[PDB]
């Protein structure tokens, strides 16, 4: 696996621009804070939901220990 | 032309190397218990009256 | 070089002793009080050994095979009940507290509210077995070897 | 005549580490592998200084420990830095396995098979450095292994006692247990080179699943200042930690000597056994609780044979990722149950969570991927 | 006589003419990777049977 | 399944089993001398081996 | 040590339980007197 | 198909010592490379038992090492394995070297000047390793390193402190000698798969000096069984010397204890080092004597550069070969002078023989060559 022995393609063509060309920072919070709220939203009901479930059984974990003490 | 006695079981157990591979564990045994004739045997007969168990009975049941 | 050098690299390591004297062949004489348990550091745990009376296997055996789980008495394990010997192990967990504390001659656990023998047996859960004696046997006038 | 591909040991160092072909998205989540070359190294040029001024026995360990803290000059921030880098090793090795479980980096067998020995050989050395210091949570954690140790029908009860120094707590138990410290970490060394020797074969997966030899970059210097970035934000965590609450990680009762004095109001090992001491626990029979004990990571072994889906890792499946984050919360309520004393509603749920670990991985997992196939029309 | 050979005897005559047995050998060049004849002797004997 | 399914998989599995015992018998003596099984070298009378 | 070379292990206390070496303390007095105890290296006659 | 071809981690293996061409005239002093790594290994397995029972302070070591001979078990003949097994790695690291001297073995540039580097290592590795026992050739063997030590000019009397634990003869002293003692045997065994990845480039030189292409054989089975016996060989004469005679190499006076008690009867350093201990003690300077000891074995990196023979080895050169022992007779006149006392004959005796170790190599060795290559019309 060396780079000119690994794949076979035709008639692609890549643009790029230099380091000290451009800027190391562009659109930072016009464009990166309605990106990061797009990926949040993609992915709050997959992660979320079982993480709830365990909320809810620590409190009602603990509860029933301490009204098992009392009298 | 009789052969010498050098066919020893060579047809019988030795020709598809299934012996050479376990001889470590199979054919191991002859040279433990078989060489008590070895080394105690002779140690002790050159210090014969001279090692603790041979000076034993005169320090027991007394 | 499979079994007179793997196998006999042993005797450091093993049950054989670089204390090859431990301190149970060694002269025990009573420097103990009845009713006081000390701290015998003598392989491992603190081994129970004091006096003994006569009102002694009185009290244990008021209470029979009806209340156990696995019963085993004074006269199955000891020699005579002249003496005792216990090892300081629960047999879940592995401790069982400091001596002259319990209900009338026990050992009382404070982990959360057990109670086990001075002659190991079971009393409450949730272990499952009665503590272990070592095993021994009697030879002798006062020459006692635990072990 | 370019040196750097023709001497002999040049050439190694260029194709491992310089022109290296890697996928060109590759995320945050590859970074592990090489925070936890920095933590195994880490910890072995802090354990040169621990065991240099140490004495194991019966009745100086708790002892040879406290005169670090105080006497041994810079003993106070090296052993802190130990017990808290050894934290660091444990967070950086549970993220790193539920990367490759994620993204389907088992179906690598060679590299996956690897690395199920290298997480059972860094969780059996740890075991025994909790040990040396010799307090109650030292003592009375490891007299309930070798209680499940002796349950072994036949060989245990002679197992036991030649691992003990020859009888039971005494001078020499802490002979072998620091024999089986010192030098476990080596072997991990070892299986470190032959394990990255096998990923070498093949190059890295990337988080869509697809191969992706149409666009390699060269590991130079792409991913050289994105591991050195990671790593220099992993050095300001543990400094933190180490300056600022050195004993959040741990336990206090550990500070209170080992002697079978008096039962402990608890028993609990670190954070990071809470999980598989909360399983054996919940088993009311010492042989069955051994082999949950090993079946609880062992079982990552037959992640490669229980694939069922037509892709490769989860970025495209919706249905499988709800039961990776079912399995996560699963290891969050076994960590705080192995903490927990034995009582009412710690053994009912302490054991229903014992059962839905395995439940997920053997069972849900598999015929959820086939659902998702035919949702597909393939 | 070919209507009676099965598999066994297969194995029955094989085993008689081949397994550890010494060959003969001839080779005419470039036969530099010929292999030695000690590792051609000990490729008769198998080592799982 | 048909994974691993015939009448070929389990016919050089016929003649191995009598070669099979190399597998599990060498494991149980594979373990007399590395290990110092104590109850079972009394299966002899013949290993009187340490004293 | 010298058990098995030139003495079995009676016939070897005794020669231990002869001479008087100091022991330890003990709570209820101080530095008392037992003598040998099977296990104790050969007295030194010089106290520096 | 064939599996160890193929697969990664065996076609690294077979291609070192399976498949790999050899010549066929290869001698039995060609045996001693693989003897170093029998012993290497050796002295590994069994400073694994001395460090476990071992304390290092100026009030316990000459007790801490009497413990293991009587009390520990199995410390006697582990203990004899090792002082005898050093001795055995010197005596196969001088073979070793007046091989590659001989036949011109230098040629090879990388694979010697690693070699220079291993001999350096070992030998400050056993220097610090009899330092450890703490008896009278314990301590005022290396009071006289320090005197030569602290003789450069600048750094050296804050090197010699920083290196003592702190001060002088003190508890920490044996803490930084012990240190250079347990790891510095981890380097050399990195340092030998360099060395060897260096000569598989070449493969090796042959008694005649002439190449060999035309005549190789395999690797295994001709010297892997030949390898295997002289290893069998080794192993007798090393339990021989334990068994038997486990005091002949060796000192009595360093069973006296460490003190500054008294002057000893005499001052004298282990077999192997008696030859640099004539040298520095031959020089009334103390600035001069520590120049000349490194002089003495740093001068093998010379050795390509000196050559000026228009063949390779020794085997045809007659003249050469007088001259070749006349260096050994000249280091075994050292090992002489070098345990005796500094008197009328051992003076004139031993600083005549440390000039004349320097003209041999530098002056006699190069003229010589070229007078054998006039002889020959070319
Ligand atoms: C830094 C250096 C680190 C080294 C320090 C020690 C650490 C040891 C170590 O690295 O372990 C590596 C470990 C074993 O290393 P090793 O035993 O020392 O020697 C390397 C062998 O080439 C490994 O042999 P193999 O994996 O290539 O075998 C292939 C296969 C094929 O073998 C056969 O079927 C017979 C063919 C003849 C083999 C002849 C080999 C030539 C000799 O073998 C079998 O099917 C059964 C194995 C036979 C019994 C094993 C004992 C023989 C050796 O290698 C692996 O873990 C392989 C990965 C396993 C994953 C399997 C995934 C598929 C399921
Ligand atoms: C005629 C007399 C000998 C002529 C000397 C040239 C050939 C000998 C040689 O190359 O050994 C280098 C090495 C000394 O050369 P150097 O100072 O390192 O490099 C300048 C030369 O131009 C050598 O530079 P270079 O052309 O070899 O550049 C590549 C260089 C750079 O490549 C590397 O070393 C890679 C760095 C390793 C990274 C992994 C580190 C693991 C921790 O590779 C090496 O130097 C490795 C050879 C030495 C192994 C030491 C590495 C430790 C393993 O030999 C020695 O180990 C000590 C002998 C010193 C006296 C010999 C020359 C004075 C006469
Ligand atoms: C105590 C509090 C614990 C909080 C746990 C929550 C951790 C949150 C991590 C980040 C969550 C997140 O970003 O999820 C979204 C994100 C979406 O990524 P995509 O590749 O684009 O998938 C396509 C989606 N359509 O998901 C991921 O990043 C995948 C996660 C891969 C790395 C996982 C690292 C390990 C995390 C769990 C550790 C526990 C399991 C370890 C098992 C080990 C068993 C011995
Ligand atoms: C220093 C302390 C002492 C170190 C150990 C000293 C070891 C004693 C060496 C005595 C061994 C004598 C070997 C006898 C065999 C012999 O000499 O026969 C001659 C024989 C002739 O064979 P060919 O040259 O191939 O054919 C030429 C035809 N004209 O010569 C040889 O065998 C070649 C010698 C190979 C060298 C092997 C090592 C020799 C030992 C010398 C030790 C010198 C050490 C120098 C290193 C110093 C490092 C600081
Ligand atoms: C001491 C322990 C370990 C070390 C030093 C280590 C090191 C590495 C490194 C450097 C990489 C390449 C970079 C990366 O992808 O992060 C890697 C990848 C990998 N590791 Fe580990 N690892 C260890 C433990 C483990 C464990 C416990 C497992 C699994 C049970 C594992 C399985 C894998 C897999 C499958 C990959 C390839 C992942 C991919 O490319 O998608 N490793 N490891
Ligand atoms: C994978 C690497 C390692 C891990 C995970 C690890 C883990 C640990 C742990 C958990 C402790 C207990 C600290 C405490 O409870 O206060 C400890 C301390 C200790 N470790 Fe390690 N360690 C590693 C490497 C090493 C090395 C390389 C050595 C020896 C050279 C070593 C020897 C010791 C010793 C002697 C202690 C003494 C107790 C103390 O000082 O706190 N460990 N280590
Ligand atoms: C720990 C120390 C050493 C080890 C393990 C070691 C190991 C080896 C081995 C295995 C070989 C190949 C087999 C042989 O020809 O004997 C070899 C060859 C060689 N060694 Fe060493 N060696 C060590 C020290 C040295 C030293 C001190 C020198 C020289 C100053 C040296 C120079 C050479 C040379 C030049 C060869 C090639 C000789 C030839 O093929 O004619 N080595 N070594
Ligand atoms: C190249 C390998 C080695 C060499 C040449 C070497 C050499 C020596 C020497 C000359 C002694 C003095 C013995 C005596 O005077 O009675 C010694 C003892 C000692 N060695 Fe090593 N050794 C090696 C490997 C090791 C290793 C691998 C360790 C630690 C893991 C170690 C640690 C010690 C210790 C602590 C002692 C003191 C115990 C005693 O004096 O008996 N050495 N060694
Ligand atoms: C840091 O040490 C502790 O936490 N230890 O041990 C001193 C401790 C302390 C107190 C109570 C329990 C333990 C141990 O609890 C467990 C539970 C599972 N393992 C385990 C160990 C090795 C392997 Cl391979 C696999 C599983 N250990
Ligand atoms: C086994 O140890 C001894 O023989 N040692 O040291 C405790 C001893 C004991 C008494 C007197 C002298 C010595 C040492 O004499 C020499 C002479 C030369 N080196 C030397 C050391 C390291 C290096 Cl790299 C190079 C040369 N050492
Ligand atoms: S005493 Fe251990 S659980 Fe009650």
């Amino acid at each position: 696996r060396e780079f000119g022995h690994l794949t076979r393609m035709r008639h692609v063509i890549t643009y790029s621009l230099s380091p000290f060309e451009q800027r190391a920072f562009p659109h930072y919070f016009t464009k990166g804070i309605p990106n990061v709220l797009r990926r949040t939203r993609a992915c709050i009901l997959r992660v979320a939901p079982p993480f709830v479930v365990f909320y809810l059984v620590y409190t009602w974990g603990t509860q029933e220990f301490e009204k098992s003490k009392r009298k | 032309a009789a052969p010498t006695l050098t066919a020893r079981l060579y047809s019988l157990l030795f020709r598809r190397t299934s012996t050479f591979a376990l001889t470590i564990a199979v054919g191991a045994l002859f040279f433990e218990r078989a060489f008590d004739q070895g080394a105690d045997a002779i140690y002790e007969h050159i210090n014969q009256g001279k090692l603790w168990k041979h000076i034993k009975h005169k320090y027991e049941n007394k | 070089a499979a079994k007179n050098a793997v196998s006999q690299f042993v005797s450091s390591m093993s049950a054989s002793a670089d204390v090859l004297a431990m301190s149970k062949i060694e002269i025990k004489l009573s420097d103990i009080p009845e009713g006081k348990n000390m701290a015998f550091k003598w392989r491992g745990k603190p081994l129970f050994v004091r006096h003994r009376t006569k009102k002694e296997i009185d009290q244990e055996a008021a209470v029979e095979v009806s209340q156990l789980r696995d019963p085993q008495h004074d006269l199955e394990r000891v020699k005579k009940p002249e003496w005792v010997i216990l090892i300081g192990v629960c047999t879940h967990l592995g401790c069982v507290p400091i001596a002259n504390a319990g209900d009338f001659g026990g050992y009382y656990c404070p982990c959360h509210g057990s109670h086990y023998d001075a002659s190991g047996r079971i009393r409450k859960g949730p272990a499952p077995l009665n503590l272990e004696v070592p095993t021994y046997e009697f030879t002798s006038d006062d020459l006692v070897i635990v072990g | 005549t370019n040196i750097r591909k023709s001497h002999p040991l040049m050439k190694i160092i260029n194709n491992a580490f310089i022109d290296l072909p890697a996928p060109s998205n590759i995320s945050s989540w590859w970074n592990f592998g090489s925070l936890l070359g920095i933590c195994l190294i880490l910890q072995i040029l802090t354990g040169l200084f621990l065991a240099m001024h140490y004495t194991s026995d019966t009745t100086t360990a708790f002892s040879s420990v406290t005169h670090i803290c105080r006497d041994v000059n810079y003993g106070w921030v090296i052993r802190y830095l130990h017990a808290n880098g050894a934290s660091m090793f444990f967070i950086c090795l549970f993220i790193h396995v539920g990367r490759g479980l994620y993204y389907g980096s088992y179906m690598f067998l060679e590299t996956w098979n690897i690395g199920v020995v290298l997480l059972f050989t860094v969780m059996a050395t740890a075991f025994m450095g909790y040990v040396l210091p010799w307090g109650q949570m030292s003592f009375w954690g490891a007299t309930v292994i070798t209680n499940l140790l002796s349950a072994i029908p036949y060989i245990g009860t002679d197992l036991v006692e030649w691992i003990w120094g020859g009888f039971s707590v005494d001078k020499a138990t802490l002979t072998r247990f620091f024999a089986f410290h010192f030098i476990l970490p080596f072997i991990i060394t070892a299986l470190a080179a032959v394990h990255l020797l096998f990923l070498h074969e093949t190059g890295s997966n990337n988080p869509t699943g697809i191969s992706s030899d149409m666009d390699k970059i060269p590991f130079h210097p792409y991913y050289t200042i994105k591991d050195i970035l990671g790593a220099l934000f992993m050095m300001l965590i543990l400094l933190i930690l180490v300056l600022f609450s050195p004993d959040l990680l741990g336990d206090p009762d550990n500070y209170t000597p080992a002697n079978p004095l008096n039962t402990p109001p608890h028993i609990k090992p670190e954070w990071y056994f809470l999980f598989a001491y909360a399983i054996l626990r919940s088993i009311p029979n010492k042989l069955g609780g051994v082999l949950a004990l090993v079946a609880s990571i062992l079982i990552l072994i037959l992640m490669p044979m229980l694939h069922t889906s037509k892709q490769r890792s989860m970025m495209f499946r919706p249905l499988s990722q709800c039961l990776f984050w079912m399995l996560v919360a699963d290891l969050i309520t076994l960590t705080w149950i192995g903490g927990q004393p034995v009582e009412h509603p710690f053994i009912i749920i302490g054991q229903l969570a014992s059962i839905l670990y395995f439940l997920i991985i053997l069972v849900l997992m598999p015929i959820t991927s086939i659902i998702e196939n035919n949702l597909l029309k393939w | 006589r070919i209507a009676e050979v099965d598999a066994s005897v297969v194995r029955e005559v094989c085993s008689k003419y081949f397994y550890d047995q010494c060959p003969a050998v001839a080779g005419l060049g470039p036969i530099e990777q010929l292999p030695d004849y000690n590792r051609i002797r000990s490729g008769m004997f198998w080592l799982r049977f | 399944l048909s994974r691993f399914l015939g009448p070929r998989y389990r016919e050089l599995a016929r003649n191995w089993i009598p070669t099979a015992s190399m597998w599990g018998a060498v494991g149980a003596v594979g373990l007399v001398w590395a290990t110092d099984w104590r109850l079972i070298l009394d299966w002899v009378p013949y290993i009187n081996g340490k004293f | 040590h010298l058990v098995g070379v030139c003495y079995t292990e009676e016939e070897a206390k005794a020669l231990a339980e002869e001479v008087e070496v100091q022991d330890g303390p003990n709570e209820d007095g101080e530095m008392f007197m037992r003598p040998g105890k099977l296990s104790d290296y050969f007295p030194k006659p010089y106290p520096n």
